[PDB]
């Protein structure tokens, strides 16, 4: 067949994932400034508990990944269909029993053994997935910051209150989740690391829901999210200036015949603004 | 063979350009050699290279790849023109050097877009970039669809803004507005430190430019009274990223190491060491 099978998550504002209405459509929606909320039909699990099984259910998905989509297909001429990772997960390599030999999970996995032909997501480009696929140009650049109660005055990541910590200023991330690990990996963030082992979170939204309540004073996250979590929240902002800089691009397997397309359709549409409108319409309020 | 040349332009702090020692003949301390092509005089072509000594950011990411991917090379500094433009159909700049083949890679404030890569390719970006706009503080600017740079002459006096030409910021500009452009050509400026001082003494309203060069500018400004306007705005976001000729065999190892760089922390490194300013917001 012609029509590439997408891959894609639920990780807001990139891709929202949201019931059918009762004939089986999706919701009109708007935004304030006018246009219709372009909605696309993605098939995946409804039901996330663990040993559950995987009934796949037509579902609707939009936020800056789908507008992406819709234009790329467009623009390069391919029709396509969606579905969300069955198990969940963008992508790490795990073992399997009785072997050192380690394979993919997520998103990673299904784009691997054929049941994707393109990863469209906030994908973290790195060295590790890059040996293995091939990424776009970055469709966003983004990195680590900082989310605090306004008013809390911190310079980043090389603030005192970060670089010297107590319980008089707790900071802290999402538990076994990218940043944990990266916090984990580099040896010069020893102590830092030391201090959020005993106060990480399960989830960010509960970790957000922290910050608001006082329990938790500062809370480091990908920039994509924080700035969209400052966006509606005007309780709570970003501080301090972007580290650990990185970038999500479109996935695609080595042999692919879309990959240099895909990645100039990219800085096309960074160049002509195309990005910055999605920027001001997901990211931003 | 694993002994590359390699073009590259001066631009702080990616690219600095020293004299070499004059006692030693030699580039030492966290500098490489790299030479320049020099002019004995105006009326015929012949030259001297000139012996020189690179350093900056984009110099110890040469180091890195050098010694990761494992060549060696003759670095050298483009005379015929800058970054890069197509004039006339013909690529100049560090780009040029690379389609022509007088240079295996380009290294430097090298700006990703979809015109070079036609001709060349990219690697991954290593540094973030795109345009900025900087501003004496106190000035208002929305981004670059703020009605005074998109229909200049709706102001009663109209803004005065401008960029240094020939790069990939003046392209995307021509491309995209072509109203805004052709007034902004009045404003050309010859290089960021005129910019810098006709917008300190109040001779220029806007200075539209590379991102990067201008977030770190804004980082040493003298006062910190010239910044970018917005939350770190950037209009295009993109990368410097090194050039490589079409279907290079260096590319894959060159992305793969890059992207190690950034895994180990090594990133952060270089960013400290040339990137900080005293300045912030
Ligand atoms: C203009 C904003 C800012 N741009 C920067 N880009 N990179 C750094 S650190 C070096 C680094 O992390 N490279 C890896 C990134 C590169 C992009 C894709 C993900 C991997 S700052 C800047 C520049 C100059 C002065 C102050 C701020
Ligand atoms: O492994 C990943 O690609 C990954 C992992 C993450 O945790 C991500 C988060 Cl929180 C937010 C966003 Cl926008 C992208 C993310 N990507
Ligand atoms: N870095 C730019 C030059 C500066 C600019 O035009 O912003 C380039 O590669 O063309």
């Amino acid at each position: 067949s012609t029509r590439l099978k997408i891959v894609t998550i639920h990780q807001e504002p990139f891709v929202y994932v949201k019931p059918t209405m009762s004939d089986g459509t999706c919701k009109e929606e708007f935004t304030v400034n006018g246009d219709p909320v372009k909605k696309v039909i993605c098939t995946g699990p409804n039901d996330t508990s663990p040993g559950s099984p995987r009934h796949t259910v037509p579902q609707c998905c939009y936020g800056f990944c789908i507008d992406l989509l819709i234009k790329l297909a467009r623009t390069m001429n391919f029709t396509y269909e969606v579905h969300l990772v069955a198990d969940g997960k963008f992508g790490t390599q795990e073992r399997v029993n009785n072997s050192n030999k380690k394979e993919w999970n997520g998103m990673m996995g299904e784009l691997l053994s054929g049941q994707a032909d393109m990863i469209v997501a906030p994908l973290t480009i790195n060295n590790e997935r890059a040996q293995y696929i091939e990424f776009s140009k970055p469709f966003k650049y983004q990195g680590l910051t900082i989310l605090v109660k306004k008013g809390t005055r911190i310079t980043g990541i090389n603030d005192p209150r970060l670089r010297n910590p107590s319980d008089k200023f707790i900071y802290a991330t999402v538990k076994q989740s990218s940043v944990d690990i990266y916090f984990r990996r580099q040896v010069e963030l020893s102590t830092m690391y030391r201090h959020m082992e005993k106060h990480n979170y399960e989830s960010a939204a509960e970790a957000i829901q922290a910050v608001r309540d006082n329990k938790l004073h500062a809370f480091i996250w990908d920039s994509a999210v924080l700035e969209f979590e400052a966006s509606q929240k005007c309780d709570l902002v970003t501080t301090g200036e972007l580290f650990f800089r990185s970038g999500f691009g479109i996935g695609m397997r080595k042999d692919s015949p879309w990959k240099q397309n895909v990645s100039l359709s990219i800085l096309k549409s960074h160049e002509n603004g195309f990005m910055e409108d999605l920027d001001k319409t997901w990211v931003r309020y | 063979d694993n002994h590359l040349s390699i073009v590259t332009l001066e631009e702080a702090p990616f690219v600095i350009v020293e004299d070499i020692d004059p006692l030693t003949e030699t580039c030492v301390r966290n500098t490489v050699p790299c030479r320049k092509f020099v002019k004995i005089n105006n009326s015929t072509n012949e030259g001297m290279n000139v012996k020189k000594c690179c350093k900056g950011f984009c110099i110890d990411i040469l180091k890195k790849l050098s010694r990761t991917v494992k060549f060696t090379y003759d670095l050298y500094l483009v005379t015929n023109g800058k970054h890069g433009k197509k004039v006339n159909n013909v690529w100049n700049g560090m780009i040029g050097e690379v389609v022509y083949q007088r240079a295996v890679m380009a290294v430097g404030s090298l700006t990703i877009n979809e015109e070079r890569s036609e001709v060349v390719d990219f690697s991954v970006p290593f540094v973030e970039t795109g345009i900025s706009v900087m501003v004496s503080r106190g000035t208002q600017v929305t981004g670059l669809s703020d009605k005074k740079f998109q229909r200049p002459h709706d102001y009663s006096p109209p803004f005065r803004f401008g960029t240094v030409p020939n790069g990939s910021t003046e392209r995307n500009i021509r491309n995209n507005y072509p109203y805004m452009h052709q007034y902004m050509t009045r404003f050309n400026q010859r290089g960021v430190e005129d910019a810098l001082v006709s917008l300190k003494t109040g001779k220029l309203d806007a200075f539209i430019y590379d991102a990067a060069v201008l977030n770190y500018k804004a980082g040493r400004d003298e006062g910190c009274k010239l910044v970018t306007i917005g939350s770190g705005y950037i209009f295009a976001t993109t990368g410097y990223g090194i050039a490589l000729q079409k279907g290079s065999p260096w590319k894959r190892q060159i992305d793969l190491a890059l992207l190690q760089f950034v895994g180990d922390g090594e990133m952060e490194e270089l960013e400290t060491l040339w990137l900080t300013g005293i300045c912030h917001n």
